[PDB]
């Protein structure tokens, strides 16, 4: 009852996974060898074997060995089942077509066999949590190969998807716009709620709120995992107003294709400041509406809100939350659509946010994760399809994709389908 | 002897229900084990109204507990009184309602209702003379709104002459936790107007207004809201559980309270309510119970009665009190406030008087309003529904369960027909 | 039953007020908690005159507390009796009056008066029969002088027939703490002459003269001055709080005390006052109370009555005493001092006699003088005002609040018109 299968794809998805499973082990009190010293709260994320060993409901997939061989050697080598850490011989080379058509074509029927052996251990599986990069070759091409299979094999089950998405200025690859636009069919047709996240927005959150001047990816992944702990907390714990994984979607998603919420977390705070701020429910609610805390570089004030899920956790009371959202409804800069007069879905859970002991993010009595469907996110798509247009007007890297079995027309068919999504988010604001 | 069958649906219905069972077990002097430990013979005389006798003089409450998720059953079963209920009467699914009415009514609860209804039969066949069904639910979300109204339809078809009596927590704009709340409620009110004999309309905005502007609680929880609801649930059945100077069965309420068949959307209240630090300064007596009971801040729905007129009010008093003083105050109210009562009914107030006040107070009054001001509760849901529905927003989650767009059009049509019938007698 | 509403403005008005509430709570036998702890039924019989009954027989005083700064509310709320007052009745700003009348009347208090006046309504609507308003303030500085006279204007317009009765601490040259004191007072006296029914003119120079030349205190504080003021505040209302041989309401004082409408600037006093080390040698009796009460050293304004004539005096006695002896002494005074009373009034003394003397003395007398000698208090303020105003000194602080120079000219014009009407009957 209430299981989730977490699939971690490419380097970004696996490294976010290595932070997710670092957190879930602390939060459920599971040792890094999978044992538990001394309630079924762990059952959403861990299968339990008769030895008293808790084994994660996770699959890790990469087309090259390097990142998963590090998971197979570091402190979590004894946590995972050895055949659900899955590797190929050959890197996807930041090429969608190697991930989808040529290299991932070989590992896919082994990836599915592990997901089948995990689902057969569930009893009322709640959904899938799929972690990936939009810019990667494995991230875009292998996730889009896998999702097409899971959407015929498990058609009813909710597919939640956490995506590291290209930034306004920060980029690691020349072909990041091509891989991202080719992914837009995956999220539109074979996903149920897709959480876009941006490296440059978290880098700015780190600078302004944690006061860390120069963060690594370990600092980003420790924020991205904290949001998924808070999405899953109602599945795992007692609360005043627990939220089911489909109850979440029935309030987030107004229309079948309008399932790209923003996400934000509050308070992001260091130990230098957490002892001087009040961190009252009013303040951490208001922090979620600041452009300063959005984890995609777009401004919510250039949009309208369709719906917000305020998922509180720790020491909060429904009195305080209603009194808080009443001030948000009073502020004329936070504008909802005319057709959503209710606006807010509230969840409240009694389990505080767990600190990772090595981390920058401080101990606090309260947190909220706000997950928010808003028209503003269409600007993060308008940025990236303008990067695509400059390169496709030259066919600037297209021979690497055509050379690995892709149809040249798929680039036009993907830029077309993105323009129809960017149309849909502009159309519903009116 | 006038047994009631009680049914709990979804998170809210099981939470206001699991608090109600702590309140009436305190009244009837029943231990959390189910053993009787009370003071008085009057506590035991009518214990059959809400409980079954079992071996060793253990009492088992006649609740059915319904949910589409295990987690609220787990929260009730582990709770303050959870061990009291029959293990067979916890009827549940595994995958929830997703806050979707159509999952409740057509898919997830349509599977489960065959397993619910056959337990409602075992309890109703164990009754000596069943008077009715007492169902606790919410009209927001999907389990209480959509499965609870499926279950009302099934029990109504099977028991057409018994009282169907529902306690219905329902949406309002300033205290909301769901995006699709307006849809679920509009689909659900369409079932309540046809099937129930009484529906007690309750609102979280009004239950928070009692907690801040009367009780002066700094941080009211859902546990504090559930305590206000369950006081009025204990209140209206009092006259079949205890002796009195004027006895009123749930049917003796309905005959006096419902002038035209569909105008049965009531609005409850309770007195005395006092700020916790102020009780020693207050005189508990019938004219102070009256000046609280008939004031717009005390009622448990957002409707100010000064925006309509009452059709009927019932005041079910409890305690040792004068019939002259009760009959004097229920006259003085409707003559001094005559602009707030309909003038084609020659007396708008029903009274009842029980000899046994709640444990720890000398007197109490449960108030039931029927008023044309309840149009405002149905209007604001209907206008939130309309503003989403003109752009078909969120409908793929309901039409995915095989529901028609025509059923939304027909639900909002039947909602405006209920608004029009209250506005007609304004 | 002849309720009073009491209002405190600025530092001085809240300090003479917060001492007054300690004095009348001792009289009525009310504990600092608000609970009744007195000896006698007579203490409870008229407790409604200054208090509201609340739950548990706690009494809540009918004060409104007004300031433009939080710091005096903080000093009252934390004080000897601070917990007695209603939290809602503390009405305050954040940035002060700057000792500026125009900040009080036009800017800082014009914002706040909408929040004051709507509390004065809640207290006046809770009254059974309101007799009047009892406002404590100072005419120096900016809060009491400028906001308090704004508030007098607003309450006068809303309650035109109720008694407006003010206790007004006001400037004098030898005991001063403000440079702009003359301006603030001249702008404020212009409102008092038109709106109030009685104004009791009080002076810190005269309150220090009582402390040194009568009580022989070595170091008199503002707490000792506030105790002299509040004894005469308790004094003049005594006859609506306690029984007596001659009862006099605040209106029965006004009809006898105010010959021509504007001549209502009274000058209070109290007896017996004795040096603390000397009480055992003094005989408390009506002719000694008289020989103190009618002597120039006892009155609480700097005016020596030997510089004018009285129009009317009221002597409100308290205690078990002979009406022959009272009527004998109030005759003997105005025949042996006939050059100090106006000879177109055939008897200048009103008497009243209450049966209940203050706690710890066998008799007491509160004195109210109306005398043409009050011209000297208005004259010396008018000449200090004139000597600054001929050179426009400090006016940018008032004209910066949008006040005209014409309003200063018109205030000092109305001040000399008040001086001329007292000097006319000399
Ligand atoms: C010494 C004293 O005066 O105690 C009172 C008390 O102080 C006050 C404030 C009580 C108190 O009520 C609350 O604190 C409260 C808080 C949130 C929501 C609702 C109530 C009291 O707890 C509640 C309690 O009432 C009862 O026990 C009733 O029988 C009630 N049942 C329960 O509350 C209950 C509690 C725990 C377990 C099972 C039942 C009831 C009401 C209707 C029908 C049947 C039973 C009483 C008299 C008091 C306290 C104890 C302070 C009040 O409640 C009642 C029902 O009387 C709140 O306003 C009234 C006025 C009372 O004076
Ligand atoms: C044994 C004895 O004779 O005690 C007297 C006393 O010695 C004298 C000196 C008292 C005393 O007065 C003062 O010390 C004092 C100091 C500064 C300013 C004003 C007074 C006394 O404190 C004051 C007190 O008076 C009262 O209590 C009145 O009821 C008074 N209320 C208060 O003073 C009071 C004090 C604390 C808390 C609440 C009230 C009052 C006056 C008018 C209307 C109502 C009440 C009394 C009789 C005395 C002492 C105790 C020494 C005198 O006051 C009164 C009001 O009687 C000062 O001259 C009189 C003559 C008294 O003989
Ligand atoms: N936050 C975060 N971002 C990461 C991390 N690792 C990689 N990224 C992002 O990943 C994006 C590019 O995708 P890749 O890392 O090349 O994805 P991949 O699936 O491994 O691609 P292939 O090597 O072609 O298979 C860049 O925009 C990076 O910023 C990580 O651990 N944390
Ligand atoms: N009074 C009360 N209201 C509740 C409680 N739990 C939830 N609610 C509120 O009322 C609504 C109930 O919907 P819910 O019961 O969650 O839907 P369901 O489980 O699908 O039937 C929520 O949106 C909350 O605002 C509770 O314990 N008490
Ligand atoms: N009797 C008395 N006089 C005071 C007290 N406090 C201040 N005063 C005096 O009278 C004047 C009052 O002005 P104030 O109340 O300070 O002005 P405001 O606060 O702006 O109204 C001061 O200049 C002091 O001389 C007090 O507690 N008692
Ligand atoms: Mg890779």
């Amino acid at each position: 009852m209430r299981e989730c299968i977490s699939v971690h794809v490419g380097q970004a998805g696996v490294q976010i996974g290595n932070s997710c499973w670092e957190l879930y082990c602390l939060e459920h009190g599971l040792q890094p060898d999978g044992t538990m010293p001394s309630d079924s709260s762990f059952g959403t994320f861990f299968s339990e074997t008769g030895s008293g060993k808790h084994v994660p409901r996770a699959v890790f997939v990469d087309l090259e060995q390097t990142v998963i061989g590090e998971i197979r050697n570091g402190p979590y080598r004894s946590l995972f089942h050895p055949e659900q850490l899955i590797t190929g011989k050959e890197d996807a080379a930041n090429n969608y077509a190697r991930g989808h058509y040529t290299i991932g074509k070989e590992l896919i029927d082994s990836v599915l066999d592990r997901v089948r052996k995990m689902a057969d251990q569930c009893s009322g599986l709640q959904g899938f949590l799929v972690f990936h990069s939009f810019g990667g070759g494995t991230g875009s091409g292998f996730t889009s190969l896998l999702m097409e299979r899971l959407s015929v094999d498990y058609g009813k089950k909710s597919k939640l998807e956490f995506s590291v998405y290209p930034a306004p200025r920060i980029s690691t690859a020349v072909v990041e716009p091509y891989n991202s636009i080719l992914t837009t069919h995956t999220t539109l047709e074979h996903s149920d709620c897709a959480f876009m996240v941006d490296n440059e927005a978290i880098y700015d959150i780190c600078n302004r709120n944690l006061d860390i001047e120069r963060p690594s990816y370990t600092n980003l992944n420790r924020l991205i995992a904290q949001i998924v702990s808070s999405i899953t907390a109602s599945l795992r714990f007692d609360g005043a107003l627990n939220v089911d994984l489909t109850e979440f979607q029935t309030n987030l998603v107004p229309y079948p294709r309008i399932h790209f919420p923003l996400v934000t977390y509050s308070p992001i705070i260091s130990a230098e400041k957490a002892y001087h701020e009040q961190l009252s429910v009013p303040e951490i609610t208001n922090a979620c509406f600041e452009y300063s805390n959005q984890m995609v570089k777009c401004d919510p004030r250039r949009g309208k809100y369709m719906a917000c899920c305020l998922l509180y956790r720790g020491d909060v009371v429904p009195k305080d939350v209603n009194a808080a959202i009443a001030a948000i409804k009073t502020r004329r800069s936070i504008q909802f659509v005319d057709w959503c007069p209710t606006g807010f879905k509230v969840g409240i859970n009694y389990q505080p946010p767990t600190a990772v002991p090595g981390g920058d993010v401080a101990k606090v009595l309260r947190a909220v994760c706000m997950l928010s469907n808003t028209t503003a996110i269409a600007e993060a798509w308008a940025r990236l399809d303008h990067k695509f247009d400059l390169m496709y007007s030259k066919r600037a890297f297209v021979h690497w994709y055509v050379g690995e079995g892709m149809e040249e027309g798929e680039f036009s068919e993907a830029r077309e389908d993105m323009a129809a999504l960017e149309k849909d988010y502009e159309e519903v604001g009116t | 002897m006038r047994e009631i069958v009680h049914l709990q649906a979804g998170q809210c219905g099981n939470q206001i229900g699991a608090k109600f069972w702590e309140v009436i077990s305190d009244e009837h002097g029943i231990d959390p084990t189910g053993a009787y430990h009370g003071d008085s013979d009057l506590q035991l005389e009518r214990i059959n109204v809400y409980y079954n006798e079992a071996t060793g003089g253990k009492y088992v409450p006649r609740a059915v507990l319904v949910d589409l998720e295990p987690g609220t059953m787990d929260s009730v079963r582990s709770g303050p009184f959870g061990q009291i209920f029959r293990p067979d009467n916890f009827v549940f699914g595994q995958s929830g309602a997703g806050n979707n009415w159509a999952k409740g009514h057509y898919t997830e609860g349509a599977e489960l209702v065959d397993s619910v209804l056959d337990v409602v039969r075992k309890e109703a066949e164990s009754c000596d003379c069943l008077q009715g069904f007492q169902l606790t639910h919410s009209l927001g979300g999907g389990t209480g709104s959509g499965m609870g109204t499926l279950l009302i339809s099934k029990i109504r078809e099977e028991y057409p002459d018994r009282i169907m009596n529902t306690f219905s927590v329902v949406p309002s704009p300033k205290v909301s936790d769901t995006v699709v709340e307006p849809y679920n409620a509009t689909l659900s009110v369409h079932q309540l107007v046809e099937n129930t004999d009484e529906t007690y309309c309750i609102d979280n905005e009004a239950l928070y207004d009692i907690c801040f502007r009367t009780l002066k609680l700094t941080t009211p929880t859902y546990g504090d809201l559930n305590h206000l609801v369950s006081a009025t649930m204990s209140g209206v059945t009092t006259c079949l559980r205890f002796p009195g100077q004027l006895n009123a069965d749930l049917r003796k309420l309905a005959v006096n309270m419902v002038p035209f068949p569909r105008l049965h959307f009531f609005m409850p209240g309770f007195a005395p309510l006092t700020s916790r630090g102020s009780q020693q300064y207050r005189a508990l007596t019938v004219p102070e119970l009256t000046q609280q009971m008939f004031d717009a801040k005390n009622m448990m729905a957002a409707c100010d009665p000064r925006h309509g007129r009452y059709l009927t009010v019932a005041a079910i008093f409890r305690g040792r009190m004068s019939m002259k003083e009760v009959d004097e105050q229920m006259l003085n109210v409707q003559n001094k406030n005559s602009s707030y009562f309909v003038e084609w009914i020659p007396n708008n107030v029903k009274t009842a008087v029980c000899d046994i006040p709640p444990r720890g107070l000398k007197m109490s009054a449960t108030f039931i309003g029927n008023s044309t001001a309840i149009q405002e509760l149905f209007k604001r849901i209907s206008e939130q529904f309309t503003a989403m529905f003109r752009r078909k927003a969120f409908l793929h989650w309901y039409t995915g369960e095989g529901m028609d767009e025509m059923e939304f059009t027909e639900a909002e049509s039947n909602m405006n027909d209920l608004v029009s019938e209250y506005q007609q007698y304004q």
